[PDB]
């Protein structure tokens, strides 16, 4: 009856979708390229279990240099890892001259500033992302004191960044763009970083498959 | 200056996992064309071929329990095995134990039939 | 429940798995 | 016809006309001094709840302003603020110093209120490049509300000169003192923490009159009990530290002037 017709329709549907599956797995084994750029270096490991000494040795062997920019979008405790465990990461051994970019929520602004100053950096700049709607309006949110429609990136610095490498008077502090996807930052931060340090060796911590970029070393357990 | 292509290849060879590179530094784009946790590694394909060689065709539960691990989609095993023989109806081989050479000759016969009757799709005939 | 299964957020393997589970459930309910 | 991005982000300008200064001398408390850092404010105020420090930082060897030593020398008494919020202007290069010297006094960071700077010079130059609109100045554009159309405001930000990423925002730090005896009556989620306002490309640190009115109304509707009332006569709960004769003489506000 109705269940028999449903079974016939489900047989037609599996016959239709097997064609799509076989088309996809035949085009995959033919030389199809994904959206991930070729020069991306992704590492899939927990930062609490990753040996950073191997990364230091590999970077010093294959570049004769250290990282220029370290960008972080930490999973704040509200995968919500920790605060002290985020502090304990060996950023000091990961860099000697350049910048750091840490994305901070309003509840972890002070903690991010304290971590940046405890890693040896000095706070010099701040980048804010203002969320947007499809009509070019601010996407109102929620909060305790005021309606939050912002997100902050805090920027430190080490060493002498004026030798010949980093540019000055570039980009902007404000990123006005839509809040697409999940808690995912825009690509304007990557454009601004490439404007700051053209053709550099970057490092991204707590990364996802949308964070994979050219010349970027990306670390993330879901990568 | 620094050549970023060879630098990226060397860094991927040293640091990235086996499923991310192609044992020469080149990016494995099949890994990033699918979702995380479902890749169907060549080791998985060889294990499925060994399972078809050892046990019968259609007994996907034994292959899931032994030849892979404990995590294997029965639907995906059926689909990949159907792609192995080259026909989208794995029914006439139910129960037979098929090795690699006869698997290849069955796939060749199926692809020749598909090309000779002009009713062929991508590595499946029509069934 | 084909409308729930056929959404533009699922892979073809996930859709096929849901369809096969639905077919198995229909077959078992008939028999 | 008025549905541009620039017109859509500037509706508060039509909705926030500021009021006139009070006439009767019992709605405010205006005091003039010479050094606010050394002066004791406890003798001139009470248990106030809103302390807006309108401090202009220097950060240069050739322009006027105040340094962090002035904030360190400034004495905020334990009975001048018990349940209060400090509103202090911030800058990128001394944000850590401001936070440290204020958490030394007992005030903890709570929130951020950013004024995203928009240029009345860059918008005019964009309109002139794209194209009645010749004899008009950015200050006239500010004080007539005649703004040019713009569907992409990201190109008209006031990108001021900085060694690092260019400065195009104005940050108002909010810091609250917590006391377990009394409680503070707030009003949650009545104003957005991001606020678009027009500026000029000659003085990016000068907030407009309507922007100042927006900030004052944010403070007033955040703390309603601190507003002017019959019970708050002679016991004002809102204090201004570095006042100017622009929008500060208000209802229920204590105004402190430096060398006037
Ligand atoms: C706040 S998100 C950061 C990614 C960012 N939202 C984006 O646009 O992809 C946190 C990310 O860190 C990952 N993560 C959590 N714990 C981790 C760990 N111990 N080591 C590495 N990555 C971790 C999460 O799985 C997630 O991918």
């Amino acid at each position: 009856k109705g269940l028999q017709g449903l079974l016939q329709d489900i047989e037609k549907r599996i016959l239709h979708y097997k064609q799509l599956f076989f088309k996809e797995q035949n085009e995959i084994a033919n030389g199809k390229r994904s959206m991930v750029p070729d020069n991306s270096i992704p590492i899939c490991s927990d930062v609490t279990k990753l040996n950073f000494q191997a990364l230091i040795d590999a970077q010093m062997r294959h570049a004769g240099k250290m990282f220029d920019v370290i960008m972080m979008a930490p999973p704040w405790q509200l995968d919500s890892l920790s605060d002290e465990k985020i502090q304990n990461m060996p950023i000091q051994s990961l860099q000697q001259d350049g910048f750091i970019f840490v994305w901070a929520i309003n509840a972890k602004y002070r903690v991010t500033i304290k971590m940046i100053e405890n890693w040896g950096y000095k706070l010099v700049d701040e980048i804010t992302w203002v969320k947007k709607t499809v009509n070019g309006k601010i996407a109102k949110g929620h909060g305790f004191y005021l309606q939050h429609a912002k997100e902050s990136c805090l920027i430190g610095v080490k060493g002498d960044v004026d030798n010949g490498r980093f540019k000055k008077n570039i980009a902007s502090d404000v990123i006005f763009s839509e809040r697409r996807g999940q808690s995912q930052k825009p690509e304007e931060i990557y454009q601004y970083i490439n404007q700051l340090c053209p053709n550099g060796n970057y490092l991204e911590i707590f990364a996802r498959r949308n964070n994979l970029h050219d010349n970027w070393v990306s670390i993330g357990n879901e990568l | 200056p620094l050549d970023f292509t060879q630098y990226a290849k060397n860094m991927r060879k040293d640091l990235s996992n086996q499923d991310i590179c192609l044992e020469d530094g080149a990016l494995n784009h099949s890994y990033f064309l699918t979702k995380k946790g479902q890749y169907w590694t060549p080791l998985n394909q060889k294990a499925l071929q060994r399972g078809i060689e050892l046990f019968g065709v259609g007994n996907w539960k034994e292959i899931n329990y032994d030849e892979f691990s404990g995590k294997a989609n029965i639907v995906e095993l059926e689909l990949r095995t159907c792609m192995i023989l080259g026909i989208n109806d794995i029914t006439e081989y139910y129960g037979k134990k098929i090795s690699e050479e006869e698997q290849e000759e069955i796939k060749k016969s199926n692809i020749a039939k598909g090309k000779k009757e002009n009713k062929l799709k991508d590595n499946i005939y029509q069934k | 429940t084909l409308e729930d299964i056929e959404n533009e957020k699922f892979t073809n393997l996930e859709i096929l798995t849901h369809l096969y589970n639905l077919k198995a459930e229909i077959v078992r309910r008939l028999a | 016809p008025g549905e541009d991005q620039l017109s859509l982000l500037l509706k508060w300008r039509s909705s926030y006309i500021p009021p006139q200064k009070p006439t009767n001398e019992d709605e405010y408390k205006k005091i003039i001094c010479k050094d606010i850092s050394s002066e004791k404010l406890e003798q001139h105020a009470g248990d106030v709840s809103a302390l807006f420090i309108n401090i202009k930082w220097k950060l240069s060897e050739g322009q006027s302003g105040k340094s962090i030593e002035d904030l360190k020398k400034l004495a905020i008494s334990d009975k001048l603020i018990n349940n209060g919020i400090i509103f202090i202007w911030s800058e990128k290069e001394i944000l850590s110093q401001i936070v440290d010297v204020l958490e030394a006094k007992g005030f903890n960071y709570i929130e951020n209120f950013m004024i995203n700077q928009l240029s009345a010079d860059k918008a005019l130059e964009m309109q002139r490049k794209n194209q009645i609109w010749s004899d008009i100045t950015p200050e006239q554009c500010i004080e007539q509300e005649k703004f040019p159309p713009n569907n992409y405001v990201q190109d008209i930000f006031v990108n001021s000169e900085y060694s690092f990423f260019r400065k195009s925002k104005k940050i108002l730090l909010m810091l609250r003192k917590f006391n377990k005896d009394a409680q503070l009556e707030l009003r949650h989620q009545r104003t957005s923490d991001i606020f678009f306002d027009i500026f000029e490309q000659n003085k990016p640190n000068d907030v407009s009159k309507k922007g100042m009115e927006f900030v004052y109304k944010m403070i007033e509707t955040l703390l309603p009990k601190a507003n002017y009332s019959e019970e708050n006569k002679g016991a004002f709960k809102m204090m201004e530290l570095y006042a100017d004769d622009k929008s500060q003489p208000r209802k229920g506000w204590i105004s402190v002037y430096e060398q006037e």
